[PDB]
Parts: C-alpha cells; structure tokens; sequence
C-alpha cells in the first residue's frame, strides 16, 4: 500500500499496542495481522498531526514498563520455597522478550532522547527498573541464596552453575547505553566471603599439617579456588578474590615460612622449595630472608669445602670446589623457582664472598693461584686432558673468576709467567695460548690484552726487523757464517714484565758477543717500538770441545759460557779473573762458580778447569736457580 | 580548522569529482577560510599550497560538506618524492536526508523555513544546514569525538 | 553489469541487481526465488516489446550505464494465469497535489 | 783447553729513538703527541698515531702532523 | 525469509530488506526492539501511512546505500521529485535513522 | 671546446654552496619556475621578462653557454632584482630577496681570479 496520512485515536491505539506488547513479551507467537498491525498502531500514534503525541504515547510506555517491573517484582515475590530457580527464570523470560530485541521499538530507542535530550536510557532502563522492582528489594534474597549456594559447593554438594552465571551477570549488564553495575555488585560480598574462608583454612591448616604439606594443599585449594572463581564469576574479580586468599594463606604466614624456610633450604626438599618459591614469588616481601638464608647458606658450604685443599693440587681443588657448589646452586634454583635474577645475584654474591676469602696473616693469592692453574693445565708435561677439555677448563674459569678480587695482580702474574713460559722454549702452541688469551679477551676487556699485544708485537719487531736486517746482509756485499743457529724477540717491548732494572754492566762471550753486534749493525735502520732497558738475563748455549777427555758440552748459561770463552785465554783462572770476564756481580758470580764446580763442569779463592768432568747423562744443564 | 603555516611547498591538485562548481574552503593566518575560483565536476584544479594544510571538498553552489578526500579534509604533507597528490572531494554518505533538507531550503529560499503545513520542527532540526563556518566546525566536532 | 529494475504489476513491488550480461531467464528465476512463482509462469517485458530471458539487461537497454540510482528501473510484471499468461497490468501510482501558494 | 762448537744463543740490540724534527705551527710534541696529541696520559698509542713524516726526515704530532726517518715511538 | 514483505496502507504488497540497508544501522536497529517471532519468519511489514512513490524511491535508495555502504565503486547522487520535500522533512525529522 | 675558467669552478663551487639545506628553505621556490599561471600571475611573467632560477644557473653554468662568472652575477642580479621590482619595499618578501642577494655578493667577495 501507499497510505496517506491519518487521524489517531489515542485509546484504540494504546489498547492495540498493548494487545500486541502483551503477545510479544508474555513468551507467545501471535497472529502475523497483529504482527503486522503493530509498527502501524505505533507509527499512527506517533505521526499525531497538527500537533505531537509523543508525551501521552511515552507515557503509556513507561507506565507500561513501570507495570511490568512491578508485576515481575510480585510473581517473584511468590516465590517463598524456590527463590533463586524463580529468579532465574524470570530473570531469562525478560532477557528473552528482549532477545526478541530485533523487532518494533527502534523507533523508542532513537526518537526520544534525541527529543527532549542532546531522561534515561529506554531498553537499559526497562532492564534497570524491572531489576529494582524485583532486583532492587529481593537483593537480600539473591545474595543469600547465592551465599548458600557456595558454601553448599563447597561443603560437597553439586551447584546451580548456569542459574547462578545468568542471577550474577544481569545486575551488571543492567546499563549498556563499564564495570559500574558488577563491579560495585558482586566483587566486595564475593571477596569478603573468599578472605574469610581462606583465613579460617590458613589458620586451621597452619597448625592441622607441617610446612610441606600446608604448602602442597594451599596449592591444590588455590587451584580449585581458581576454578570456582572462574565458574561462578568473570575476569573482573577473579584476580581479587585470588589475591585476597593469597593475601590470607601465603602472605599472613610469612615470617612461620621464613622461619621454617632456613631448613627447608638446609634439606632442599626440592618439591618443598618450589612450593615456597612459587608461593612467595608474587608476593612483595617472599623473596628476602629466603634469598639471604639460601646464599649464606651456600657461602658457607663452599668454604668449608674448599677449607679442605691439598697442598699440592690448590688450584685444581679451587676450581672443583666452584664448578660443583655453582653447578648444584643453579641447576636447583633454576629447575625449582623460574630462574630469579636475585638468584643469579645472590650466587654472583656467594661465589664472590667464597672466592675472595683471604686468610688473615696471609696476602689473598686467588688470582695468582687461578693464573697458575690455567698456566699448568695448558702445560705440556701433564697429561691427562685435550685441547676442547683445556678450552672448556678455561670457559669455566672465566664465568668463576669473573668475582676474583686482584685483576691487575692476576693479570701481571699470568703476563710474567707466561714470558718466562715462552723465554725457556715451552709453549708447545701459540694457538693455544692464544686461545686462553681469547677466552681472557673475552672477559677482560682491550685494556686488558693491549699489554699482551704489545708483548706479541715484542717478539715480532725484534723478529721482524732483525729478519730485515738478516735479509739485508743475504743481500749484502761481504761473506757470513753462523755455525750456530739462534733466534730472538726484541720488539715493540712493553707487553709483558721482566722488571727487574740492571745494576752491573754485563760482559758476556763474545761468541754471543759477534752476533748481538752484528744483530745492531743490520738492525739500526727505521723501526722504533720499545727503548727500554735490557731484559737479556737469558743468554746460555753450548760448544763442542774437542780436547776435553771426549766433545760434551752440556747446558751452560751465558755467565758461564762467558767465562769459559774466557777460558779461551788460559783454563786456569782465579776469581778476579772470572768476575771481570764475566762482569757480573759478586752475588751472580758466586752462584755461577759454585754451580759450575758442583756440576762437573771445573774441578783469597782459586778456581780451575775440569778436565775430567763427568754426569749421569752426557747432556745435562748447569741450572737455572729462579725456576 | 586552523591550518599550518608550514610554508613548505606541497605539489599537488586533487581531482575532485564534484558535480556543482569546485571552490572548496581554505585557510587563514588564524583559520579563515575563503571560497575559491570554480573547479567543475569531473576536472581537476592546480594550485600550490603550503605543507601541513588540512582542507575538504564541498559544493560551490550548494554550501554543505561533503567528507574531505571523504574524511575531514586533504591532509599536510611536505615535499619529499616530487610526486603529485591531493585531497579529492567526494559526498559524505551520500545522504537523501541532507538532501531534503537542502531542497526544502533551496525550493524555499532561507526566510522560508518555519512555514510548512506543519509545526516548527523542520527548518531548525533538518534544514539548519549548509553553512561554511558551520560545516567546518561540525567536521571538527567529529574529529573531536576522534 | 548493474541494471537497475523495479517490476510493478497488480499491487505487486519487487527489486534486485539485474545482471546485463546474465538472461532474463535469470530475472525470471529470481522472480521466482523471491515469490515462489518460478520464471515458467512468470513474464517480464520492457514495455509492450517481449524480452525474451535469452535477452539480458542489456536486450531492454537498462543497464548501470543509464540505469537509475535514485529511482528503479522501469519493469512490467506478467505471471501465469492458469491456462493463459493475463495480460500485463499496471495502474498509476497515488496522485501528485500542486506547490503551496508561495513554493512554486 | 777445546771447543769446536758453534751454538751459543745470545743477544744485544735495541737501539731506542724518539721522534726527529721541528714541527712548529701548532703541531706539538714531534716526540710526544699536540695538544690533544698527546694529552691523553692514559695513552701511549701516540707511538702509533706517531710523528714521522717517511724515509725522508719526515715528522710532526700524529693526526695533524700527517695531515701537516724513524720508525719509531 | 527471503525478503521482507513491506506494504502500505493503499492496497499495494511490497518486499524490501533491512540488512540490505544495514549501512543505514536505521534499519539495523529500526527492527531493533520488542520481540516479533514466528515460524513463518518473512519480515512483513503493514504501515498506513506511507507514499507510494516514496516508498518505491526509497526502496532503489536502499538498495543503493547497501550497495555502497563500505563499497568503492562509482555512486550516483540523490534523485528526489519536487512533490513530497516536505513530507520527507517531517519524515526524516521522525526517522533520523 | 671550453677551456675551464677559474669563475665557472668557483660558479659550480657557488651552486653546490647553495645546494645546502640553508638556502633552500627560503629560495627552495625560487629553485624551480615560480609560475606566472601559478597564482593567476597574468602579468607577474608581463614585469619579470627574463625566466630564471636557481636551476637556470645551474643549467646556464653546466650546458658551457656561459662565458664567465660575470654572466653568473648579472643573471642572479636580473633574478633578485626582477623579484624586488615584483614585491614592494616594506615586506618580508624584499627582506628574503635582499638577504639573498647580498649573500651571493658577500660568499663571492672569496673567489680570486684565475
Ligand atoms: C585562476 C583560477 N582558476 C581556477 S582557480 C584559480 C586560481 C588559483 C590560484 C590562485 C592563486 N592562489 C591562491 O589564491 C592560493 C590558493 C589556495 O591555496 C589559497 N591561496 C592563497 O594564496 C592564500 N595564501 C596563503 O595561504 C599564503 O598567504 C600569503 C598571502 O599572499 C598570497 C598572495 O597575495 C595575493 C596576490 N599576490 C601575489 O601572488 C604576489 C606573489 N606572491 C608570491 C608569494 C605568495 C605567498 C608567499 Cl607565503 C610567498 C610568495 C610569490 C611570488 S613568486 C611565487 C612562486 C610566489 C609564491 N611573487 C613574487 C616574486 N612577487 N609577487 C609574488 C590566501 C587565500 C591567504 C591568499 C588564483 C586563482
Ligand atoms: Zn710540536
Ligand atoms: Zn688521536
Ligand atoms: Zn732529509
């Protein structure tokens, strides 16, 4: 049809429109003419002319809604002996005649308020009056209801799940037009009731089972408390009512934990740890006491261990004793407790008060020690490990030592030692001195290495440019022979310490002597590294005499080969004549003369040659005493 | 609705389809927007403008906003790439409720508002429509809500 | 393509998206989709020409190209009657007043 | 009294040498560093941002004495 | 159902739908209130008080608006016929939707 | 062929001087054809008889139709002149001009003769 405009009259017209909201809400399916007849009774009476109808229509209306809520609030009112399944249901008999929301009254949801407005809402205010009407005084009733409801559950018995879900939600989801209606409904009765049954089970249970065993059933009633929440509330409150039974159980028995906890630690009942470290990780102040009582306790453990050392093996005891107490500390806190950045603080902290414990009389050699252990396990006469077992050692150490008090003293002793290990013809491999360098250039810094670095660069100038110079005599006019091969390292020379400043000149054989000679005369031309002084105290060689009872030279010194090419003039000399050869001191001189006549090398003092010198073996060395 | 005084050249004339005469709106030292030299329905108009500038598309002859590039309005953008760009105009939602209350006040001229063989609801409520200041304002109101 | 068509017959009233390029035979079984009167009995002309549901759309020269936007597109609706097909019948719509004394 | 041998080890050598010329404008320390040449006690790396200018008696403060023989540091 | 049987007061019986005009959430929540079920779910529609023509226009607008709402394609503009301007104003000023 | 001139070095020099970011946030629209249709300018091209810009230097100083560095200054002289003449004298217009073209003169006063 095309219907022209019309005169309503208003009686006829609400009468139509109730007989039809009557058969919509009341849960009937009416006669489509009066599904049809509907949205034309309301636009009729809302299109009065030549004036509006609107006040008299709405009021209708609102007497309408203002009956329904009345009349639901008095139907519910009958229900003495099923309070809360008759709140159910008529609460989803309203939901449904609203689930019907598809229907006529778009026309109330948008030409009222944008008629007298920029006064409520129309369809949230029908649910908020129908909840005040019946809601609104039967309150009391609803939260009883609900209240024995959770203590029944909770006493063993099956609850209403879905009638319970639907009686919580609709208080809330009273004004849509956010957490206004649940949150000031709900939350604070729920919470209240949540603290008071986990005060009374905490203190009950606080004394009812041991720490292990009040930890393990916290757990498994926190978990069913979750689970109860879930079902019966949503995520606007779950959170509270958690933390107020964690508030209630794990936080009001903090200092009985702590106190049980120095032995649960001492025990490491791994199941009770975790139990404690989860139960306290999301409180405030659960960390503390546990966290000091847990890294004293391995403090203590690692010294009295290490107290224990043999004297022959300090530094392998040391090692072991770190690498155990930090494998266990860790493998436990990380398997039990999430891995805590305070853990990994507190060990830091053991292992440093553990590490840099010095005993009193004593200067700390930690560093010293450390430097020799690596020194000894990349040695060359003890067997027992390989290279990737030896890189493995050293990684280890890095991440053991990384606490160690003396850096700087470390760092000189590794740097003295390791010259001394490459001045006697020792390092097996560079590489593999370089490898623990690497591992020590990792972990010390550019500062820490430029030293090594210079050293290298040490004895490579001194190699480098004394092979120039060497090439440049290849390439030279005149004839050279050597009949003695050498090598040597004066560089770039301020990597590593020999520090010892000279005090005597020294005069040394000239067989020696020509090749120092001949060394500056090639050398003097364009390099500069170091110009300190001399750091030559390891002059020593040989020479093949045959007229002794039979050709054996055996390892000589550079004092003592001096002397003896002094012996080059006359095998017979007293003292004075040795010192002057030698041009050493009276201390060296000494120590030179004694070793040479108490090693079968000679036979107011006098001093002769040996022509009858004898040893165990034919080649053996007239010592070195520093070693 | 104040533009930007960027003064850094932005190199573009948007292609604005608007069926009337083509004099958008524009902006000031303070925001004052003026109309424009005619751009018909179907071309394009060419002008260099200032960078950071915000401005729509409406009808010459009609007075009422039709969304900038459909938002707002074409938006500030400096010079970078050289390439040509623009704002074009376009209708809001293409509204038979704007249109009739701009026919009603385009068959009865603005001192006709309040006379139809009805109550006085019409020329206020629906018809108090197209007005440069206005239109502009209730585009900011908008983006207000935004 | 879109063509624009709005059948009016008896008091009947029926819209959709006609395809240019699809067949009045198409038209026809969306007539009957939408009044349980398959194209069988249905009858759709453009004018008093019949077109035929092999013609398309564009066989009735409506198309998106002058199809209306803001009005329908002019369609005449037949269905079967029994052992004939009755005529096409379509009578005029409500009658239009004049302007106000003032607004013309 | 004899030795027939050859294979002594030995040493002497390391001749040390600072940096050589005038090098005034404002190019400090030839030996140390300028300035900012050498104003960095905690280095010594001006040896090898040195001053030397080639094999042709060549030296000034490292950065503005390239910019602006020994080997040498 | 299939469509949604709209018909005015003046003899004549007519189909439109709302989801097809959904863009116009007007629609969307003009058939948004008390419930209106039955097993015959056809979306009938009995008004006295609408033009016939009117409806008609309205109804290609609708099919417009659904088609462009959210869409990219071309769009016409608004055609209206200078006989109803002002029921539609009073119309509008009712609906708003 | 050109034998280079010391004046077109220093010109190119000059150009790459202007082809930092300072000059070019006030000179930028003068850096390409301030457009006589731009604004309805019907007889802005009628006052200002001689098209340029800083693009026309650059071109005119790299296509080698120029004969020296003088070119270079009388161009940028007609340019900024033409500019004033178009604008009045108590605006920020003549100010930009001004500064512009006593930049050019004051950054010239260090090319030497070659
Ligand atoms: C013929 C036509 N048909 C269809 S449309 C059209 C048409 C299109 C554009 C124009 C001119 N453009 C405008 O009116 C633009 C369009 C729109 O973006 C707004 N608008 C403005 O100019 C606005 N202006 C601004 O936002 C900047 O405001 C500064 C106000 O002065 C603008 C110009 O003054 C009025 C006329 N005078 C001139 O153009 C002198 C000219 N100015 C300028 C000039 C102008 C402004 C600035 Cl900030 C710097 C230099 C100028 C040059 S060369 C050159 C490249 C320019 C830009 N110049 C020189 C050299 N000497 N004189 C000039 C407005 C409305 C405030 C005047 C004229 C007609
Ligand atoms: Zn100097
Ligand atoms: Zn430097
Ligand atoms: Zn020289």
């Amino acid at each position: 049809m095309s219907l022209k405009p019309r005169v309503v009259d208003f009686d006829e017209t609400w009468n139509k429109l109730l007989t039809t909201i009557k058969a919509v809400v009341m849960l009937e399916y009416v006669e489509r003419a009066t599904w049809n007849d509907r949205f034309s009774d309301i636009y009729a009476l809302c299109v009065a002319y030549p004036e509006p109808l609107g006040e008299r229509l709405y009021t209708e209306t609102k007497i309408f809604l203002e009956n329904h809520v009345r009349h639901l609030h008095k139907r519910v009112l009958e229900s003495e002996e099923q309070v809360l399944v008759m709140y159910h249901r008529y609460w989803e008999e309203y939901s449904k005649g609203a689930d019907y929301m598809d229907c006529l009254y778009r026309y109330l949801n948008t030409q009222f308020i944008k008629k007298n407005k920029l006064l409520m809402e129309i369809g949230e205010l029908a649910l908020d009056m129908w909840r005040k009407l019946m809601v609104e005084p039967l309150q009391a009733i609803l939260i009883r209801m609900l209240l024995r409801e959770i203590k029944n559950d909770r006493g063993g018995e099956d609850p209403n799940q879905k009638v319970i879900h639907g009686v919580i939600n609709s208080f809330v989801h009273v004004e849509q037009y956010p957490l206004k209606f649940y949150q000031e409904i709900f939350e604070s009765p729920f919470l209240t009731e949540t603290g008071e049954y986990y005060k009374q089970e905490a203190s009950n249970l606080l004394q009812e089972s041991n720490c292990s065993q009040y930890m393990e059933k916290v757990l498994g009633r926190l978990k069913d408390e979750e689970i109860r929440c879930r079902k019966y509330l949503h995520p606007s409150s779950y959170t509270k009512v958690i933390h107020e039974c964690q508030q209630r159980m794990v936080a009001d028995h903090l200092q009985f934990l702590h106190a049980e906890c120095h032995n649960i630690i001492r025990q490491e009942k791994k199941n009770d740890m975790a139990n404690m470290y989860v139960l306290l990780r999301a409180v405030s102040t659960g960390l503390p006491h546990m966290i000091q009582e847990l890294q004293n306790h391995i403090h203590d453990e690692g010294l009295r261990a290490t107290s224990n050392l043999t004297q022959e093996n300090m530094p392998t005891l040391f090692v072991e004793s770190v690498l155990e107490v930090h494998g266990k500390f860790v493998q436990l806190i990380n398997t039990v407790l999430n891995g805590d950045q305070h853990f990994m603080s507190a060990l830091d902290k053991a292992l440093t008060s553990v590490v840099n414990y010095r005993e009193p009389k004593s200067v700390c050699k930690a560093p010293e020690l450390l430097a020799k252990y690596c020194d000894n396990l990349l040695k060359k006469s003890a067997k027992g490990m390989t290279e990737n077992e030896v890189e493995d050692r050293l990684t280890s150490f890095i991440t053991v030592f990384k606490y160690i008090d003396d850096k700087d003293v470390f760092q000189k002793f590794y740097a003295r030692m390791l010259a001394k290990r490459l001045i006697h013809g020792l390092s097996m491999s560079m590489d593999s001195e370089e490898a623990m360098i690497n591992k020590l250039k990792q972990a010390c810094g550019y500062e820490f290495t430029s030293k090594l670095h210079r050293m290298y660069t040490d004895m490579s100038v001194s190699a480098d440019l004394n092979n120039k110079f060497n090439n440049f005599i290849k390439n030279q006019d005149t004839v050279i022979d050597l009949g003695i091969s050498f090598q040597i390292y004066v560089l770039q020379a301020g990597a590593w310490p020999l520090t010892q400043a000279p005090s005597s000149t020294f005069a040394i054989p000239q067989e020696l002597e020509k090749s120092v000679q001949m060394f500056e005369l090639f050398y003097s031309q364009h390099f500069s590294g170091r110009k300190l002084t001399w750091l030559h105290y390891l002059c020593t060689g040989e020479v093949k005499m045959n007229y002794l009872g039979k050709p054996y030279v055996a390892m000589v010194t550079t004092y003592q080969m001096a002397v003896l090419l002094a012996f080059n003039n006359s095998e017979t000399v007293s003292y004075k004549e040795l010192q002057d050869s030698t041009q050493m001191n009276e201390k060296e001189l000494t120590k030179t003369i004694k070793s040479l006549l108490d090693v079968k090398m000679i036979n107011e003092s006098s001093f002769s040659l040996n022509m009858n010198f004898s040893s165990k073996r034919t080649k053996f060395k007239i010592t070195t005493s520093m070693q | 609705l104040r533009s930007v005084n960027s003064r850094e050249p932005s190199q573009v004339i948007f292609c604005n389809r608007s069926p009337r005469v083509v004099l958008p709106v524009w902006l000031n030292f303070d925001g004052e927007p003026q109309p424009y030299p005619t751009l018909p329905p179907g071309t394009g108009r060419r002008i260099h403008s200032y960078r950071g500038h915000l401005w729509l598309f409406r009808d010459a002859g009609t007075h009422d906003g039709l969304l900038v590039n459909q938002t707002e309005l074409f938006v500030p953008s400096l010079n970078v790439d050289g390439q040509p760009i623009f704002a074009n105009i376009t209708l809001p939602v293409y509204t038979l409720k704007e249109r009739c209350l701009q026919v009603v006040r385009s068959l009865v001229k603005p001192e006709n508002y309040r006379r139809l063989d009805i109550v006085r609801s019409l020329y206020e409520d629906l018809e108090d429509h197209p007005n440069v200041q206005k239109d502009l304002e209730r585009l900011t109101q908008e983006r207000i809500a935004h | 393509m879109d063509v624009f068509l709005m059948i009016r017959r008896h008091k009947t009233t029926i819209f959709t998206d006609a395809k240019e390029s699809s067949t009045v035979f198409e038209l026809k079984r969306i007539v009957e989709g939408i009044l349980k009167r398959p194209p069988d009995e249905q009858r759709l002309y453009k004018d008093d020409q019949l077109l035929d549901d092999g013609k398309t759309l564009g066989e009735c020269g409506f198309t998106s190209q002058t199809a209306r936007p803001q009005a329908p597109a002019t369609v005449g609706l037949a269905f079967r009657a029994d052992d004939t097909f009755e005529a096409l019948c379509i009578e005029p719509f409500s009658s239009p007043p004049e302007l106000p004394d003032v607004m013309k | 009294k004899r030795f027939e041998v050859k294979k002594w080890n030995a040493v002497a050598l390391w001749a040390w040498d600072i940096v050589v010329d005038n090098c005034a404008i404002c190019r400090n320390h030839i030996m140390d560093l300028c300035i900012e040449c050498q104003a960095n006690q905690a280095s010594a790396t001006s040896e090898e941002c040195t001053v030397a200018w080639g094999v042709c008696n060549h030296a000034f403060h490292f950065h503005c004495i390239s910019r602006w023989q020994k080997y040498g540091h | 159902a299939m469509y949604v049987k709209l018909i005015s007061s003046d003899g004549h019986e007519f189909i439109v739908k709302r989801e097809h005009a959904l863009t116009s959430g007007t629609i969307k929540a003009m058939l948004s209130g008390p419930g209106q079920f039955a097993e015959n779910e056809t979306n009938e529609v009995n008004f006295r008080e609408i033009p016939s023509h009117v409806l008609s226009k309205v109804c290609m607008y609708f099919t417009y608006k659904v088609r462009y709402t959210n869409s990219s394609t071309e769009i016409p503009e608004f055609p209206i016929a200078p006989e109803i301007a002002l029921e539609l104003l009073m119309a509008a000023n009712f609906l708003d939707c | 062929s050109s034998k280079v001139s010391e004046q077109l070095k220093c010109c190119s020099g000059i150009l790459k001087e202007m082809f930092a970011k300072k000059h070019a946030a006030y000179a930028w629209p003068f850096y390409k054809p301030v457009d006589v249709e731009a604004l309805g300018l019907h007889d802005y091209c009628d006052i200002i008889k001689h098209p340029m810009d800083m693009s026309t230097i650059k071109s005119k100083l790299e296509a080698r139709e120029y004969r020296d560095a003088q070119e270079f200054g009388a161009d940028v002289r007609l340019m900024f002149s033409n500019c004033y003449k178009y604008n009045p004298p108590d605006h920020e217009v003549v100010a930009m001009a001004r500064k512009l073209q006593d930049v050019f003169e004051m950054r010239f006063a260090k090319m030497p003769d070659e």
